[PDB]
Order: C-alpha cells, then structure tokens, then sequence
C-alpha cells in the first residue's frame, strides 16, 4: 500500500510534520485543567452559543473509562478516532487483567498512539493534544497531558489549546497547593476566561470525584463566573 | 501429586509433595511443585510436568513485565487472569495442568485455581491432584478460619501425609510455605518416611 | 431520522470526518446566508406544517426567487406514520410499536399545497415592508 | 440426526388464484417440548411467504441473512422482490455453503400480484431447486405429508376449500409424528388479501 | 510407514565434586537387525564444559544436536565470545523441547556439565522437557536396570552404616563400569562398547571400554 | 447439566435461581458460587455449564454491553437487542475453529422507557437459550438435570398474576423438588429478581 | 411412555398413557399400558412393547398355576420375585422392560418395580418411563399419605397429563385404575386433548 | 460406587454404615433402603452396587448359611468360613457364562465360642472384598466415591481402643464428610453395629 515516509527530519533536527501538527492545536479551543486534593476539574471552551445548536446539550469532554475522562484540543475529527482507540483499550484491559485501568496506564497508551503516527509511512501525526484526568482505585487524583509528538507528562495545573503558554505562566504564580472542591472550580474559571471572551455560555466545566462525576449546568455555572468577574475587577483595582 | 493450599486468619499456607511418576515408574523424588512467581506470589503444579513448568515461567515473565511498565506490583486477580486467558486459549490442544496461585496483594489474601480448560475459581480451601481426595477428609474435619500459625502449618503437613501414604502417585518430601503480608517463607522441608515415626510413634 | 433514544435528530457532515448535531442547517450555495435566515425564526414548539413552511421560505431566499417553482425544488420529510405491517400471530412473544417512522418524498401533488403557502407567507411579509 | 433435532413441518399447496402455507407450533430437543407457540413462517412482502424447518439455530441465522439480503435488495432496486427472484436468490445462498451447509429446508410460496400465477419451491439443505405445480412440504413429518397431500389435491380449488384440505393434511400427519404437532398456524393468500388462521390441534 | 523408531542404547552419568563421568554405549540397531557397533553420535559436545548425551531415535538425535549447536553459537556471537554455562544450555534445552510439543522429538536427553562453582550437575528430560538438577541420571533402554542401581550405591540409603568419604574420579569410573557390564548381560538392545568422558576443569579426557558383543 | 437454572417471569418481576455448585467430576469444589451474572442494571443472565467457557462468554457479553454504553453516551439497549447479540455469539462459534461454547443460559430483564419518545416494551422479558444458538422468548425456562422435574411443576402452579411473595413461595417449591429427586447435590440456589427498580438479591429462598 | 402408580391410605392408584412410538413415528395410540395379571393384581409396561407383553403374559401364567396347585392366591411379594428371577436370568440378552406390579394380598397392599436388569424395589411412589421425570415434580409436590379416593384419582390423572404434554414419547388416553381390597376397578378412560380443556379452560 | 459403605472394627464392636440411596441414572428412587443384609445373628454384610445383582447375591449367600445350619443342627459357622464362601462366589463368576457380580461388599462379624472345646477367635472380624474376588482382613474398609475421603479420615482418627460412644461420634464425622465433598446426595446412612449380643440398629447417627 501507500507507505511513503512523511514525518522526516529537518536539516536542524526538527520534525516538520510534528511542529506543523502543534500549530493545528494552537488554533484549537482552549482547555484548562487543575489538580486539587480530592477533586479534578477540567474546563473547555465550547466554541460558541450558536442558538442553532441542538437543545440537547452536547458534551465536549468525552467519557473514556468509569473514572478516567478526557478533554482535547485540535482537530475534532482526529480526536474522535483517538478516543475510540482508547475506549477500545479499556475493554482490552478489563478482559485480560480483570482490573480497573490506572490513569497513568491509559495516558501511556494514548501517547503511544500519538508517537506511532509520527513514525509511519503515509501517516501524518494526529493534530490533537489531550488533557486526561481521573482517579485510581485508591483515590489519588491525577492530571495528564499529551502533545502531538507523543510525550506524556503529569501536571499540577495544565492548559492546552490556543494561548497555551499564556494560561500556564499565569496559573503558576496564582496556584495554591491542595485546594478544596469549591476552590478548584473557581480556579479553573478564572484561568479560562483570561483567554476566551467574557461570555457566560462558552464554558463547559466538569468536576471529577470518586465514583461521582457532575457536569455543571447553566445556572450553577452562573454562580462561579460572577464570583470570578467581581474578583477580576478587584484585581484590576489592585493594580490601579 | 497432592498439592493443597488454604486461606485463613493470618495468611495462606501452601503444602505439596515432591513425586513425579510416569505411570508405574517413579521418575524423580525431588520435584519442586511450587514455582515462586516472585517475592509475594506463589504458583503450584499438578498434572503434566512440562505444561506446568513452561506456562508458570511464562506467568513469571508477565508478572515481571508488569512491574517494569506500571511501576507497581501485580495483583493476584490480574495474575491468574493472565494464566487463565493463556489456558483457555489452548483448551483444545490437550494440555494437562492444574495450578493454584496464592499471594498477598494490596487487598489482603486471595487463593485462586486454574484448570487446564480455562476455569478460575475463588475459594479459601483447595486440594488438587490425583490423591487430593485423600487430603480433603482430613482437612475438612480440622479446618477453621481462626487457626493459629503453628496449628495451620501442622494441619497442612499432616493432610499431605495421609494422602502420600494412600495414593501411589503421591509422596516424597512434604514442603510447607506460609504467605504472610511481607511475602512468603519456607516453613519446613521434611521426608515422608521421617514424618511417619512422628505421627505414629 | 428517528430513534427511541433522543427522538428526531438532524446532523451535518463535514469533508474532514467532523460532524455536529443541529436543529436547522444548510449546505451548498449560500449556506452562510441561509443560517442567518433560519436563526431569525426558529422556535422549539413548532409543528411540521410550520416547519415545512419555514423550509420552503428560506429556500426561496438564497436563490432569490419569489413564486417558488416546483420543477427546481425537491423535498422529503421524516416523520412517524401509524404501523400497518404488524403481525402478532406469527410473532406471539414479540411486541410491535404503535407507530413507525417512514422516510418519504413528496410528489408534485403533495408539494403544491405547501409551496402555495410559502409564497403567500412571503406575500404576507411583503405588504408590511414600507 | 441434526435435521430432526428441533422438530417442525412446513408445507404449502397451490390453488387456482391462491396458495396456502402452514407450519406447526412445536420447538424441541429430540423428545422434550421447549415451546408450544412458535411458528416457522416468515413474510417478506404481500406476495411471498416462506417457511423454514430443520435446526432452529440455523432457522434463525439463515432467516437473518435472508432479511439482510431482502431489505438490501429493496434499497438498491427500488422495488419489491418477486417470487422467481427470491427463490433463485436463496437457492444460491445454500449452494455457496455446500461443504459447510446450513441445516434448513426452505419452503417458498409466492404469487404474482398483477398476473395471478403461484410459484412453489422447496430446496434441499444443499440448495437443489425444485418447482412442483401442486404442493411442496418439508420437515420431520414430510414422509407423512406426501401421502396426505397427493390423495386430496385437485388443480382447481377455491381459497376457502383449499384451506380445508391443507389443514386436515397437516393435522393427520402430525398425529403420527412425535416431533411435530401442538396445533398449526396457516396462512391463505390471494391476489386481494392475506388471511392468517390458527388451527385447533392435539396438545399431545 | 511410521515416522518414529527406537534405536536402543543407553547413557549414564555420575557427577562428582569437581568432575562428571559421562558414558554411553556405541550400538545402533533398527527393526530387528543391528545397524552398527561404532556410532559416536550418542554423546555430543556443545561447549568445553557442558555436553549433551541423548538416545532413543537416532534421526531426531542428530537434528537436536545441531539446533543446540547453533543456539550456542548465536550466544557466543551476541555476548562477546562468552561461553554459555551448563545452567544456560540446560534451560535452552528445556524450552526447545516444548516448542516442538505437538510434533516432538523421540529423544530422551541429558545435559551434563559443570557449575559456575566447579561442581558437576547432570540434568534429565522427558520427551517434552521436564528438567531437574540432580547428581546422576540414566536414560535409554537399560535405564530401569541402572537407575535403581545408582540409587543404592550413591545415595547410601536403607543401610545402617556411616558414610564413606567422597568418591574420586577413579572410584566413580570403576563403579560405572559395573553398571554397563550389568546392562550388557540383561538388556538385548544395549552393549557393544561404552565410551567414558571425564569432564574436568583442565580439559576433558576420553576413554573406552569393551562390553559383550551379543 | 449437573447444575440447574430456574427462571419464570410474572406481571412485574422475573425470578431467577441458579445452583452454586462447582465440581471436579465428583468432588464439590464450592457450594456458593454466583452463576447469575449482572450484565446491566436491569438485565442479568443465568448461565450453566462448566466454569471454563462460562466466565469467558459472560465477560465477553458484559464488556461489550458496557462498551456499547460508552460509545452511545450511556444509553441502555433493550433486552431483545442484548439477547440477539448473545445468540450471534453462540451461532458463530459452532462453525469456527475454537469450537462451540458449552453454556446453557436464561436471559432475563425488564424494559423501561428510556425517553418520552420510547413506546416499546414496558413489561418483563425472559429468553430461553441454548449452546447451539437457539433463542426463544418463553414464560418460563429451565436447564440442567432437574429442569424436567420443575418445568412440569411450573406447568401446574405458575400463574401470570403472581405477586412478589406468591412467586417467592413458588420458587421455594422449585428448589425443594431438585433436592428431592436429583442425585446431584444442589443445596444453595442464589435466587435473584429483576423488577422496575433494578435487580435484587433475595436472601430468603436458598 | 409415562407410567406411575402410588400407594396411599385406601389402596393403590395406577395411571398410564396409551402411546407407542418407533423413534419419531407414532405406531399406535390405543396401547393398553396396564396388563391386569388377575382380578387382584396389576402390571404396567414400559420400554420394549414385545418384551413386556410376553413376560407379563408369562407372569400371568405362573400366577394362575400357583392357584391351581396351592389352592390359594399368590402374594405380590411372590409375584414380583417370579418376574425378577426371569428378568435377572436374561440380563445380558438385551431386554428392555420396566414394570410395576401392584395388588392387594393378605398383608395389605404392596407396590414393586422390576427393571430389565433384575432389580426389585419396594416403595410407595413410583413414576417410570421416558416422560417420568415430568411426572415426578407435579406428584412429589402434591402427594401425601392420607389423600382421599377422589383427590388421589385427580392427582394421578393430572400428573400423567403434564408428562404427556411435555414428552414426545408420551400421550394419548390417560387410564386410571384403583386397587382396593376387593380387587381393581377401571376408574376413568379419557383423551388427553379433552383433558386439556378441563385443566386450562 | 455412587453409594458408600463405611466400616471399622474396634476392641468389642464393628461399626457399619451404608447410604440408602437408590437411583435411576440421576433420579432418586429411594432415600431409605437397607443395604446391610443381616446374614446371621452375629454376621452381616454391607453390599454396594446396583440393585440387580445386589439382592440376588445376598439371597444366595444368606439362604446357604441357613441351609448349612439346617443340615448341621443349628451350628453357627465362623466369620472366616462365611467370608471364604463369599469370595468363592465372586471368583467363580468372573469366569462363567452369566458374568461377574458387580457388587462391592464389606463383611463384618463377631466370633463367639460355640462350645467349651472351641478355642478359636474371640474378637471381632471385618473383611474387605471386591467384585473380582479379592479378600482382605482389614482394620477398616470403605467403598464408593467417598471412600477415599473417609479412608484417610480413619487414618487420622481411628484407634483400636475406641468405645461405643467414641466410635459413634467418629462415624458421625464419617457421614458428614461424604455430605460435604461428594456430589452424590447421600443423606441417610443406616448405621448398624455388631457386638457380643448380636447386631443392633443404631438410630442416632444417620
Ligand atoms: C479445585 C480442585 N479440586 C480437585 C479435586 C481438583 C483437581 O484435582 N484438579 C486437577 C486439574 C487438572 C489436573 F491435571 C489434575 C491432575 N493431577 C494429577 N496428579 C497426578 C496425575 C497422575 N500422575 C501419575 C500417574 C498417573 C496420573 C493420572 C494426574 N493428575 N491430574 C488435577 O481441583
Ligand atoms: C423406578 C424408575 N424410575 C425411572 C425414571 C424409571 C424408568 O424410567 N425406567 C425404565 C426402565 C426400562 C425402560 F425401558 C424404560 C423406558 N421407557 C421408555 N419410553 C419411551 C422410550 C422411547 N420411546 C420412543 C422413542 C425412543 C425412546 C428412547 C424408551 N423408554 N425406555 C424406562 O424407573
Ligand atoms: B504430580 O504427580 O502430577 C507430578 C506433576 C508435577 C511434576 C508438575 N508429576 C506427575 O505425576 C506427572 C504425571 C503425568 C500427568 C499427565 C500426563 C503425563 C504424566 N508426570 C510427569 O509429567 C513426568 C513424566 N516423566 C518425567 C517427568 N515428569
Ligand atoms: B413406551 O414408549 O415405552 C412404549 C410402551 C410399550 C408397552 C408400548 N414403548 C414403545 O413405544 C417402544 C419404544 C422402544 C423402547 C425401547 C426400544 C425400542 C423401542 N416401541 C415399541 O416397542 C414398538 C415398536 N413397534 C410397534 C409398537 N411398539
């Protein structure tokens, strides 16, 4: 079949098809996740309030395991194919090992698929970056991040999508270690509206607890945005 | 072969004989019928001598590769499921092996049992082999959950002996292990003929 | 199409592998124009006769044609009809639903009562223009 | 044998402008009744009705592949399948698996909606086509049905009096067969209507 | 036609404190005839410290001796000239007998060598590779003559007497001649001449011995 | 066949019962092994057979229902869609390399409306199956050696309008007949029930 | 063939079917499954049709010759022992017959059962034949020693019926007898299809 | 083999126990059938096997002991003379036309001095037998599927100086092990005993 080498090296030791796949993520929608003491929250951008979108509310953060959920940034068609490989891997794991899959195991599989598309004939890399959060069987909250080069790394507060470096350098000087549940949802809002416009119908946040995952609805999200919007006015008043 | 093992308040005790007979001829008398998989698991042997020593060496390779990739120990619920998926895949190939896995994972004890046909069962009390039918009647009479460490070692060593005495395919040197929370220790290792003049002097 | 999981659904399909659910959508020439005209009037509690009259009226807008012609317009509706091929006697322990969904395509005798309501609704919004 | 494992007899007769088809209601495992209210007939349109006998695992698997192929025929070709095209279609299905063969024996009855000609066909398990103009029959009581149908048939029958012959032929043959019985479900069908009748039988 | 055939003969080995004595008679025979009296194809050298000594079918013996011969050579090429030990060869033997489990060899094997410490250990195998380290071993048609004999004079069991001192190379060799002169009397498929191999750390010396010709 | 499965459906519940015996040719390994696998929150299957194919068939069915709820956003499929997926795995295995599954099973479930547009089945569902791939919806189904003792018992005493307690004392008669005539020692029977609120493990009848 | 008979306070009730099938073809539908031996004994037939009708005609000859020589009636303990010694003598000759004898001798009733292999057992409750396994579960549920004469006739007629409905080798016309102290009387003789619209209208 | 016989002899008694199960390939005909035939006033035999040869062998043995007491003026023969007469009927039947008896039996008895000149055995007698014609005097013998469960139980707990009550609670352990591991439902065991005053039917252990 067609297996010509696409991902090749530059004369400066760079991979052009990987550096150009990262540029497709930097135009994707921003997704921010932070790590607390008993909960994991991840918030995505949820392109717009189109008024033409279905009244059936469409989730952006996809379910992969019973406790491990995933949010991405990049091409939304490439990410669907990547997750149905990972949703097929969880049922391969609890058919050969009788166990619930760890969070660090699923990220090593998805990063193994990202790297496998960077070293194949006829294949471009996946133009997606993922934020993966979930708990183990013994609590222990986790938060991970894969890039189109295939490098997995666990984070304490991670942001992907457009303006990647802008959020991460902001929330590394405002992060408090060991937050409660209400502090994580409040901290994921104030990092995500730094980049997205001030609209209230373009945040989709999710709170991960042990055997309990609760999506925030319309009116519950209104309670946390106003507490952030009144505080960023105080942050501007603190500068002047 | 008369391998047995039971689970009680204090861990798991594994007890075997050491005899391999190819019919009416005794091939050997010092066969290790417990392959220690690693320093917290055990595996036992019954049936074909090569079918057990091969696939529990394959099982000891899949448990070592688990610790390399995932950085942590393998459970026993994952360890037998590796051995049961291998065994069920070759169920029409005429294998003959009946193996117990016993170990201390992070959920306490667990004593499983794998056939040569893909079965896996979870109890606290087994006895496998051709002479195992002799080892049930002396063990079921004296088993209780809250035995002491010394009395359950005595009940295991005495329940092997009454089956080695009666079955032609069983005997040799009774080996008793003890699976506690830190791993396993070889408790005793003694001849069956020396053990006759202790129990009936 | 209709399923028993979420009822009547409508999807798009992009030539990249991406899809999205919708309540009204446009593909082809002037799809950016026909989105805004469907956005101006779409509400939830809408009947099929109010939806088919919405469908023909936006179609005349993009191809700038008053008096919608029937030779240049193709329509098809996806609703549930009462089930007629129920056979309980050869299936004693099988339950048949009451009404079944039927994809159909309207003929010229079926679309002429509906095309003469879309120009009049264009004419009803024409006398109140100045 | 594998063919008489599940039990059940399906037959069909041809009339003037009509045909009948009738199966029993028994499902079993070589002596014991599993169900008492299970027909063997299948209807694909208002002209073709076919019945399967043989092994019940193959009676359901083959009838899923037929419904997979009949509904795909209606999507490709914008029309209902005809009787000569349906009978020659699943003749080819039983011949592709000739060395791994299905254990069904389909009894096909069909009619032309506009012309009014009946078409009967009963293949073997290996797909042997055979179209008699009088009657077809398969199942465990098939040897008893060739005596009942041949001694009672005439070519010029009304739909009301053809039902009376096919019903007395099924029941009298199932009173001698210990793998078929427990009533019968029949279906008379003309150019104008389809009438489905359930018949009293011995509960033995 | 049957693709399996027993070609008689026997092999026996007794391992000492820094040596192994390895023996096997030179007699090939078929259906009812006698093919040869001088077959040296019964004991094969793999490394200078480890031999294999197999018998049973002569045709599958020569095939197993060559596949064992080149897996040692791929070991020597991939490890920088390092010669494999007895424990490495005898686990290589135990796996390859199981890789052909469904069309197996009609051979019965013994891997005979020295330890890393210098002590000699003999292993034994069934047709599918059941291994065990042990101090002696006897395979072949006359195994049921010699293996109970080696139980009675090496283990020193059921004899209320103090233990003799450690056996030398000479007292082991004169003992093992008493078995092959005993198997030549009572086994019809065994005995024309037995060849003794004495594996020591300073090379190997090789002797021969005469048995009964009938 | 040494172990029996008994299941009957009524107006608002489906009883199941499966003897928890596991043996090695005459030696009782267990007496309490659960052989009624909870597939969904409203669906279960009572498989009989030896313990080799029985776990490996039920784990393949259960992990694929859960996968079809992952890919379809947690939408629970009907009981007929699960039962037709099961006999597809029996029928495709009798004409394969590895051989037929030697499992005999009784599928049970309750159909709830998943949305307001669902106008399907409201009542209970009970399906007889076989190792070959036979599928039959039946008022009551039985497997094992004691099946013929208790299928003619349910010919006598089963009624479509039995209550939760009247069918509970019927299942007690079903368990006491197998203890009376079958030579195989079935002493503990694991009675479960499927109702509109999910599955429930009945402690009383054993 | 389904055939049962039970013993209660008031005598013995014998209940049978009337069907003879050669595999999947039904040979006949009016077979008398009960051969009355004399006016105080009964015998049933199951298995081979000719093996039963021969040796229970031989049994009816040895019971008549008993009364000629000894001047008195034969007991049931002597009548089955005639049939059991005949049966045990031909146990390797491939016979297939399973028969119950029932009667009122001078020691009350007794209900026996003879194999084709020489067995003879003494109980109060039997059900023999291929569809016997259906007739146990409806009978063991409703049996008690002190039934009335009408209710035990109802329990026997209803227990045959649920076996004829389920077994392919059983059916026809359910015949119920009653063995009281003066002999036997034919209670009822009714079709199985007519008996379906009585028990399930 | 589906039914077990357990017998052990002690200083002044011989216990026997035989499960009263009679079956038809899986269907329990009885649960209380006496399988321990009282041959003499001090002798009994616990035969196992199917019910065909089992009655016809025991009636041939019992009627010939009684005939040898008719012709010898009521003089009761020894237990070894009865046991050697039994295995003569097993050994001559494996080389005959009709075939071998498929009975496995345990002979038991007590030897009393019939006169003042008798200086023979005073103690109890217990003989293991087989269907071929093997005869062995043994401290305890067992047949059936559960024999190997209880022969190694009597390796553990049997003592030559057991009393009437200590051997009675040993036989209760012998009956509870067969109910625990054997798949065959043996629920009633018919314990009898042979002492110096004849045979006795023990009601307690069942
Ligand atoms: C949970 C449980 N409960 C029991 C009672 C068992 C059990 O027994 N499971 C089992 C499974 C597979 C096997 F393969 C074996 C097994 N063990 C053997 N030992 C010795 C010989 C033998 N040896 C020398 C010569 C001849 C023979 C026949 C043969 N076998 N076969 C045993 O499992
Ligand atoms: C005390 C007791 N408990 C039970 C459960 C029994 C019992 O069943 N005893 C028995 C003894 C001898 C027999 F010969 C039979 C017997 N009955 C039959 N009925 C019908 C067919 C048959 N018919 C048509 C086609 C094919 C077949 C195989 C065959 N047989 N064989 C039954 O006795
Ligand atoms: B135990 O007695 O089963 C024991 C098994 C242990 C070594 C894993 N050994 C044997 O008895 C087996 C018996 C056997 C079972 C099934 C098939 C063939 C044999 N013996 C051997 O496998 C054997 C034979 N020859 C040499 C070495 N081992
Ligand atoms: B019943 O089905 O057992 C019945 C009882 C008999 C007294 C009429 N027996 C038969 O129907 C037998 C079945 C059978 C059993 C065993 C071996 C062979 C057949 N059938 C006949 O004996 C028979 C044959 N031909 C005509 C009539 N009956």
């Amino acid at each position: 079949s067609y297996d010509r080498a696409i991902t090749v090296f530059s004369p400066d030791g760079h991979l052009f098809q990987v550096e150009y796949a990262q540029e497709a993520v930097k135009k994707g929608l921003a997704a921010v996740g932070v790590l607390g003491s008993d909960s994991v929250v991840i918030a995505v951008e949820k392109k717009s309030a189109v008024k033409l979108q279905d009244s059936r509310t469409i989730r952006k953060i996809y379910k992969v395991d019973a406790n491990i959920y995933l949010a991405f940034a990049g091409l939304s068609a490439d990410a669907r194919v990547l997750i149905n490989k990972a949703q097929l891997e969880c049922q391969r794991f609890s058919l050969n090992y009788e166990d619930t899959m760890d969070v660090d195991m699923l990220v090593r599989y998805v990063a193994g698929v990202q790297q496998k598309s960077t070293q194949s004939g006829g294949s471009r890399p996946f133009g997606v970056a993922t934020v993966i959060g979930g708990f183990n069987e013994d609590g222990k909250p986790h938060l991970w991040k894969t890039d189109p080069s295939g490098m997995c790394s666990a984070w304490r507060a991670v942001a992907i999508g457009r303006h990647d470096q802008t959020v991460i350098e902001y929330m590394e000087k405002s992060y408090k270690d060991g937050m409660s549940r209400d502090e994580c949802v409040h901290f994921a809002i104030k990092s995500l509206l730094e980049v997205v416009e001030s609209g209230s119908r373009n945040i989709e946040l999710l709170v991960l607890q042990y055997k309990e995952a609760r999506y925030l609805t319309e009116e519950e999200l209104q309670k946390f945005v106003v507490e952030v919007e009144k505080e960023r006015e105080e942050e501007a008043a603190a500068k002047k | 072969t008369t391998t047995l093992a039971f689970r009680f308040n204090g861990g798991i005790i594994v007890a075997v004989d050491s005899r391999a007979s190819t019919g009416q001829y005794i091939a050997s008398q010092t066969v290790m019928k417990v392959l220690e998989i690693n320093d917290y698991l055990l595996g036992t042997l019954a049936g074909g001598a090569a079918d057990c020593q091969y696939w529990e060496r394959v099982l000891g390779m899949e448990c070592r590769l688990w610790e390399l990739r995932n950085g942590s120990r393998i459970t026993v619920a994952a360890a037998s499921k590796i051995l049961a998926n291998i065994t069920y895949a070759y169920r029409n190939h005429g294998l003959s092996m009946g193996t117990m896995v016993a170990g201390w994972d992070q959920f306490g004890p667990s004593l499983y049992y794998v056939d040569d046909k893909g079965s896996r069962v979870k109890q606290d009390l087994f006895s496998v082999g051709s002479g195992s039918i002799y080892a049930y009647g002396v063990l079921d009479t004296g088993y209780r959950k809250d035995l002491s460490v010394e009395d359950a070692c005595d009940l295991a060593r005495r329940s092997i002996f009454h089956a080695t005495y009666r079955d032609g395919a069983s005997g040799g040197i009774v080996t008793v292990y003890h699976v506690h929370e830190k791993g396993w220790t070889k408790i005793s290792r003694d001849d069956q003929t020396k053990l006759y003049h202790r129990y009936f002097p | 199409g209709w399923d028993r999981y979420y009822g009547y659904q409508l999807y798009s399909t992009e030539p990249s592998g991406d899809y999205s659910a919708w309540s009204a959508y446009a593909i082809g020439q002037n799809d950016q124009v026909a989105h805004a005209l469907l956005k101006k009037d779409w509400h939830e509690s809408m009947t099929l006769e109010d939806g088919m009259l919405l469908a023909l009226r936006v179609l005349g807008k993009t191809m700038d044609t008053a008096k919608i012609d029937l030779d240049r317009v193709e329509v098809a509706v996806m609703r549930k009809v009462p089930a007629s091929n129920i056979d309980q006697l050869l299936d004693p322990f099988k339950h048949h639903p009451k009404t079944t969904p039927r994809f159909q395509i309207l003929t010229r005798s079926e679309l002429k009562p509906h095309a003469e309501r879309a120009d009049q609704a264009r004419e009803a919004e024409e006398k109140a223009e100045a | 044998s594998i063919m008489a494992y599940s039990g059940g007899s399906v037959m069909a007769m041809a009339g003037k402008e009509c045909f009948v088809i009738i199966s029993d209601n028994r499902l079993g495992e070589q002596l014991k009744t599993i169900s008492t209210e299970v027909p063997k007939l299948h209807v694909v349109n208002d002209s073709i009705v076919y019945g399967l006998t043989g092994l019940r695992t193959d009676q359901q698997t083959f009838a899923n592949k037929v419904q997979f192929r009949t509904e795909m025929y209606k999507l490709r070709e914008e029309r209902d399948i005809t009787g000569k095209a349906f009978a020659a279609m699943i003749t080819s299905m039983l011949y592709e698996a000739r060395f791994g063969p299905w254990f069904v024996e389909p009894v096909i009855g069909s009619i032309d909606k506009s012309t009014g000609e009946v078409y009967l066909c009963a293949t073997d398990l290996i797909g042997a086509p055979c179209e008699p103009e009088d009657y077809v029959c398969a199942g465990t009581a098939a040897e008893s049905l060739h005596g009942m149908c041949e001694a009672l048939w005439r070519p010029g029958m009304s739909p009301e009096e053809l039902f009376e012959i096919a019903a007395q032929a099924m029941l009298s043959a199932c009173d001698r067969d210990s793998l078929s019985g427990y009533g019968a479900v029949a279906m008379i069908v003309t150019k104008d209507k389809v009438t489905t009748r359930l018949i009293k039988g011995r509960k033995d | 036609w049957s693709p399996y055939q027993d070609n008689g003969g026997t092999t026996a080995a007794i391992a000492g404190k820094d040596f192994v004595i390895l023996a096997g008679d030179t007699r090939l025979n078929g259906d009812f005839c006698l093919h040869s009296r001088h077959d040296q194809s019964k004991i094969f050298q793999l490394t200078p410290y480890t031999y294999m000594a197999s018998n049973g079918m002569q045709a599958d013996r020569l095939q197993l001796q060559q596949m064992l011969k080149y897996r040692v050579k791929w070991y020597k090429y991939n490890n920088g000239g390092k010669v494999p030990s007895t424990k490495a060869i005898a686990q290589l033997m135990s796996t390859m007998l199981y890789h052909r489990r469904f069309f197996p060899y009609y051979t019965f094997n013994m891997v005979v060598g020295l330890d890393e410490e210098g002590h000699g250990v003999c292993y034994s195998y069934d047709a599918v590779g059941s291994t065990e380290p042990f101090l002696y071993g006897t395979r072949g048609s006359a195994a049921s003559f010699v293996e109970p004999l080696l139980d009675c004079l090496i283990n020193r069991q059921h004899m209320t007497s103090q233990a003799p001192p450690e056996m030398t190379k000479e007292e082991t060799l004169a003992m093992l001649k008493n078995a092959f002169t005993g198997a030549a009397e009572r086994d019809i498929y065994t005995g024309d001449s037995v060849s003794f191999f004495i594996i020591t750390k300073d090379g190997v010396q090789q002797e021969s011995f005469e048995l009964r010709k009938d | 066949m040494a172990e029996t499965a008994i299941a009957f459906r009524c107006k608002d519940y489906v009883m199941v019962a499966a003897a928890g015996l596991n043996a090695f040719y005459y030696i009782k390994i267990t007496d309490a092994e659960d052989k009624i696998t909870q597939l969904d929150t409203h669906q279960l299957v009572a498989c009989t057979g030896e313990n080799g194919p029985r776990v490996n068939f039920t784990e393949y069915i259960k992990c694929n229902l859960a996968l079809n709820r992952m890919r379809q956003h947690g939408r629970h499929s009907s009981c007929e869609s699960t039962a037709n997926f099961m006999r597809n795995c029996l029928a495709s295995a009798i004409r394969s390399r590895e051989g037929a599954y030697q499992v005999n099973c009784l599928f049970a479930g309750y159909d709830t409306p998943v949305s307001e547009d669902d106008d399907g089945v409201v009542g209970p569902q009970l399906f007889y199956m076989d190792y070959l791939g036979t599928l039959q919806a039946v008022p009551y189904g039985c497997h094992g050696y004691g099946a013929c003792f208790v299928t003619a018992l349910l010919d006598r005493l089963w009624r479509p309008d039995l209550s939760q307690q009247e069918g509970l004392e019927l299942m007690q008669k079903c368990c006491d007949e197998v203890k009376r005539r079958v030579i195989i020692s079935n002493s503990y029977f694991f009675v479960k029930a499927v109702t509109k609120n999910g599955v429930e493990v009945i402690t009383a009848v054993h």
